[PDB]
């Protein structure tokens, strides 16, 4: 209220002590627990923690990978937390050599069950799947307890070193010959409405385009064949209901200079990846386009 | 060290039973027509918009532009409300009829159950009945919209 | 490959064959990988035979 | 070792080295504090009793 207190400078949070420090200091005792510096206090990255069975956590022990929950009409295990690579197993976009590579590592009773639940129901994938963000730490227990982030950067505790985002080469997709200073990274599930297969194409779009109309124009321009396949399935097969030939959502934005080619190793199996070092997640809902 | 909040008051008298009923809704969502600072109790929720002739669609149209808030604390002096902001986490009550899971996209809906009910008997004053909007997962909201439109 | 304007036929043509994704029709290609383009030429005609001994005759 | 008799395959002077490792097992406890004790721990109003 006073002009001294109003024009007083704002208080540094790192200079003032914790509530526990002043609480212990008031009654003046001592505990064996060191309390004077609380960890994770200066953490803008709001995180969450997820239990998941052992059969899905391979190629995840290295930090930095997507995580997607699904829905299944069965009641008790109803939501599986599938990694992006097990999602890419199902996708028709990936090369068959890499497909037989990363299927050979994911031989588990939970992974094949998730693969059956992907293609069992009548729903398409975009009405079924739901992102969570990228993962930063593992637990590697008998069941695994991963730590994903909803918003913010990807870093180790104490912020000693930043965590990168990994994506396989086949899901990587750019639409410009040179990049801007900033570029967003998206998710694309495009639907081939073909007779024999309905397996989609999975992509990430490291593009410098933020506006949705100027993004969806280039999205239609690069995926004209898929919309032509959609309208061909519309005219050839009557009384069918096709919808959302491609879907699009925002995943984050990168530094546009640390993007480089590295590789993941799990059980001496190389898997080449595009790696984005200083990256912050930024989630959004599944918009669609036809 | 205080935070920017909204001081809502009540012109009716409040029983200790009604205060104990109100303190059950700590992390409850409340829509507010305009984020003032000293608001009365007449603009908490949707009882300003309960109409005999109007329906669900105008309630959804108003709720698209309402200023949603959260409660902080209840006192015999006054009531504390908190406006949320983007990119921060908050505790929020599941007053909706459907349980949730982790990572589910949630959105706010006008109440389907209307008027007097065994669940709508919350903070009911003389001319006032505090009503709260539902917090439903997103695909159930889409299903409710489609089914209500086709009905 | 029978070429009528030059009266020259062809006996041994090795050709790779596949199906289009959009339609069930066939696509023929060179054993290197080059697309075979004689089907546009109107004066020529071709006979295809498969390893399971089916038979096509394409004008 | 021990010296051997006649016509018997004797012993040879051998050593053996062996390591041993540490095994970690961290333990943890969560404990909660409400917003009420947080907003009442370092905050006084009117100086009332």
């Amino acid at each position: 209220m006073d002009a001294r207190a109003v024009a007083k400078r704002p208080r540094d949070p790192a200079d003032e002590d914790n509530e526990l420090v002043t609480a212990l200091k008031a009654k003046r005792e001592v505990n064996t627990i060191s309390v004077r510096y609380l960890y994770h206090a200066d953490h803008q990255a709001l995180t969450a923690r997820f239990f998941v069975p052992e059969g899905l956590v391979e190629f995840e022990a290295q930090p930095g990978a997507l995580l997607i929950r699904m829905e299944t009409g069965c009641d008790s295990p109803r939501h599986l937390y599938i990694s992006l690579y097990l999602l890419g197993i199902r996708a028709s976009n990936v090369s068959a050599s890499t497909r037989c590579l990363l299927e050979s590592v994911y031989t588990a009773s939970a992974a094949r069950a998730a693969l059956q639940w992907l293609d069992l129901g009548p729903h398409l994938l975009h009405r079924r799947l739901e992102t969570l963000g990228c993962v930063k730490t593992v637990s590697l227990g008998i069941t695994s307890l991963l730590t994903c982030v909803m918003r913010g950067y990807l870093y180790n505790t104490l912020k000693t070193e930043v965590f990168a985002l990994m994506i396989p080469k086949d899901m990587y997709l750019t639409w410009e010959e040179t990049r801007g200073r900033l570029q967003y990274v998206y998710l694309i599930i495009v639907y081939d409405y073909d007779g024999p297969e309905t397996r989609p194409g999975i992509y990430v779009l490291t593009s410098s385009i933020a506006h949705w109309q100027t993004l969806v124009d280039v999205a239609r321009g690069k995926f004209a064949r898929e919309r032509c396949s959609f309208v061909n399935r519309r005219i050839t097969r009557p009384r069918q209901i096709p919808l959302c030939t491609g879907v699009i959502q925002k995943l984050g934005w990168c530094l546009a200079d640390d993007i480089h080619t590295s590789f993941l190793v799990h059980k001496e199996l190389k898997l080449s990846v595009v790696r984005l070092d200083n990256f912050s997640v930024e989630l959004g809902d599944f918009r669609e386009f036809v | 060290a205080m935070e920017a909040n909204i001081f809502c008051t009540f012109d009716h008298k409040l029983s200790i039973a009604d205060v104990g009923k109100l303190t059950k809704l700590v992390a409850a969502v409340v829509p507010i027509p305009q984020r003032l600072h000293l608001i009365k109790h007449y603009q908490l929720g949707l009882h300003q918009f309960v109409d005999h002739t109007r329906g669900y669609v105008r309630l959804r149209g108003l709720l698209r532009n309402m200023t949603l808030t959260l409660m902080r604390r209840v006192e015999g002096n006054q009531i504390l409300l908190h406006v949320p902001t983007h990119g921060l986490l908050y505790t929020v009550l599941n007053t909706g009829p459907v349980t949730w899971e982790k990572g589910d996209a949630l959105c706010v809906l006008p109440p389907l159950f209307h008027g007097p009910l065994a669940r709508e008997n919350l903070l009911t004053l003389g001319q006032w009945e505090l009503v709260l909007p539902w917090i439903v997962p997103m695909p159930l909201a889409l299903e409710i919209n489609q089914r209500l439109l086709i009905m | 490959v029978v070429r009528c304007v030059r009266a020259q036929v062809d006996l041994g043509v090795e050709v790779r064959a596949a199906r289009c994704p959009r339609t069930g029709l066939w696509i023929v290609r060179d054993r290197r990988g080059r697309l075979r383009r004689w089907l546009s030429q109107p004066e020529v005609c071709v006979l295809y035979v498969t390893p399971d001994l089916d038979f096509y005759w394409v004008l | 070792r021990v010296a051997s008799g006649a016509g018997l395959p004797t012993s040879r002077q051998t050593t053996i080295m062996v390591t041993k490792y540490s095994e970690k097992s961290p333990i943890t406890i969560p404990f909660e504090l409400s917003a009420a004790c947080l907003t009442y721990l370092r905050e006084t109003f009117e100086g009332t009793i």
